[PDB]
């Protein structure tokens, strides 16, 4: 019912800096939000109530305020445990609670574009009457990215699944691996298939591609 | 203070599912409780709650078509009746108390670590293995398509490139799994020298080893 939307999904910051995230309600809540967080590692802990109470057992670097429909968290000196996802929810109501869809902050790394590449069907998979083509996209930063397929030039979006990794931890970057699957026949047809990345470092996409009739 | 779920697990479509959660480190029958459960897109939703004693419970939906919420007092124990369920409710489930001042109930102050939930009626079936050559410094990829239940294990070479290799997490597909794996090697030289994903299913006795085809 009572919706809560959250501007952004994930946000970059740095060690020691200032990050704030926003909630933004369909209705006024009467101060009866909350914050959590959840670690990588799936914990959850609660970390402010009625707007900005914080919850004992937590550090005052977290703090929250809001009114209304409008209310944010800030976490002052972000500190290396803080890497993690934050949810606001509405309490207004009994059992009508709702959740923000999360806001992911990580460390922020320079901005990397990805390395690329794309690769054809395996004879072996083609015996099976099935043809998969994949495009693999490979440490980048920031993890905003968008990866569309081409069949002779003109785009598809079905039967592509799209996959992220974790940041990695060692480096900070992510990557990711954008599957088509279509049936061997389809495949046959054909003769261009594209990979196009669009990075916030590209400007124009990056792409890689290739043709079955050499 | 604790929350410790238990009664996660496989269960087929239409099937049935008690969770339960022991409680310590408080009196138990002094709060309000709750079920929460994270979808795999990782949105938060609050399943049931049920009050102090136990005679109230709070569903969005549905009363008793799928969720029914209980406490045994004595016992410290929190229930969650599953029953007739679909894929969606695929998540994992958290225990939580329920936490008022003055006197709403409106936050969550203490959750459990959650129970994994898999709704499938898949059969376990083994992973077909497909090496991924390029087209058409260089990168790999090993595609592993069509295995239940989850998970498999990928290893390249044996592997001495333990470095430099990116997993990406399987996706359900078709009803089944799909992950995939890259490396990326030295361009000189290769493929002078083979290349090899081992794959590992361990509920189907499987163990496949691909070489790196052209």
């Amino acid at each position: 019912d009572i919706v809560l939307t959250q501007s952004t999904s994930s946000l970059s910051a740095s060690l020691g800096d200032r990050v704030t995230i926003t909630c933004r309600a369909s209705q006024d809540i009467r101060n009866y939000l909350s914050w959590y967080q959840q670690r990588p590692d799936g914990t959850v802990k609660l970390l402010i109530y009625y707007t900005s109470k914080l919850h004992s057992g937590v550090p005052s670097r977290f703090s929250g305020s809001g009114s209304g429909t409008d209310y944010s968290l800030t976490i002052t000196n972000l500190e290396q445990e803080d890497i993690a996802t934050y949810f606001c929810q509405q309490g207004k109501t009994l059992p009508l609670y709702t959740f923000g869809g999360g806001t992911k902050l990580e460390i922020k790394r320079a901005d990397a574009a990805p390395t690329v590449s794309i690769f054809p069907p395996s004879s072996e998979q083609l015996t099976s009457g099935g043809a998969s083509v994949v495009c693999f996209l490979n440490n980048f930063y920031p993890k905003d990215i968008n990866v569309k397929w081409k069949i002779d030039g003109s785009e598809r979006q079905n039967g592509v699944l799209n996959s992220w990794t974790d940041q990695d931890s060692k480096d900070s970057t992510y990557s990711m691996s954008s599957t088509l699957t279509l049936t061997k026949d389809e495949y046959e047809r054909h003769n261009s298939y594209t990979c196009e990345a669009t990075h916030k470092t590209s400007t124009s996409p990056i792409v890689k591609s290739f043709n079955r009739n050499e | 203070v604790k929350l410790v779920e238990s009664g996660g697990g496989l269960v087929k479509l239409g099937g049935s599912l008690k969770l339960s959660c022991a409680a310590s480190g408080f009196t138990f029958s002094s709060y309000y409780m709750s079920w929460v459960r994270q979808t795999p897109e990782k949105r938060l939703e609050l399943v049931a709650a049920i009050n102090s004693n136990g005679g109230n419970t709070y569903y969005p939906d549905t009363v008793k078509g799928l969720f029914t919420i209980s406490r045994d007092n004595a016992k410290n124990t929190l229930y969650l009746q599953m029953s007739r369920l679909k894929s969606e409710d695929t998540a994992l489930y958290y225990c939580t108390r329920l936490y008022g001042n003055y006197v709403r109930i409106h936050t969550m102050d203490y959750w459990g670590q959650g129970t994994s939930v898999t709704v499938s009626s898949a059969k376990t079936t083994p992973p077909s293995v497909y090496p991924l050559a390029p087209g058409c410094s260089v990168t790999l990829g090993c595609l592993v398509k069509g295995y239940f239940p989850e998970s498999v294990t990928v290893t390249w070479n044996s592997g001495s490139l333990s470095s430099s290799v990116h997993t990406f997490p399987a996706l359900l597909q078709s009803g089944l799994y799909t992950m995939s794996s890259s490396v990326t090697v030295p361009s000189s030289t290769w493929p002078s020298e083979t290349v090899t994903c081992s794959v590992a299913h361990p509920a189907s006795s499987t163990t496949v080893d691909k070489k790196l085809e052209p």
